[PDB]
């Protein structure tokens, strides 16, 4: 955002909404559910 | 990282005092400590306002 305008909007050609990386934790949060250090560490290895 | 494991908010108060150097063998029964330490907290906490 450059011409922000008001409380959570900003103008390019659309009234847009402010955004931030909160969305990426949710992400990465939903996305490895699983947690077992031997199975998950190895599935995961193969992920990365 | 723990989130992922599952550890209920009560444990991980748990371990944040071993943090402390302090475990279960060496406190109060911890599961009925921290609970009600925190739960008697809150009500306090809403009551003051």
């Amino acid at each position: 955002c450059d011409l922000r305008m008001g409380a959570g909007l900003c103008v390019d050609y659309s009234k847009s909404r402010r955004a931030h990386s909160s969305v990426s934790t949710g992400y990465r949060l939903t996305t490895f559910e699983p947690y077992t250090p031997m199975l998950v560490n190895d599935s995961v290895q193969s992920v990365d | 990282w723990s989130a992922a494991a599952g550890v209920p908010f009560s444990l991980s108060v748990q371990y944040r005092i071993n943090g402390l150097g302090v475990t279960m063998n060496v406190l109060s029964e911890n599961q009925k400590m921290i609970a009600s330490a925190f739960n008697n907290a809150l009500g306090a906490i809403q009551d003051g306002f």
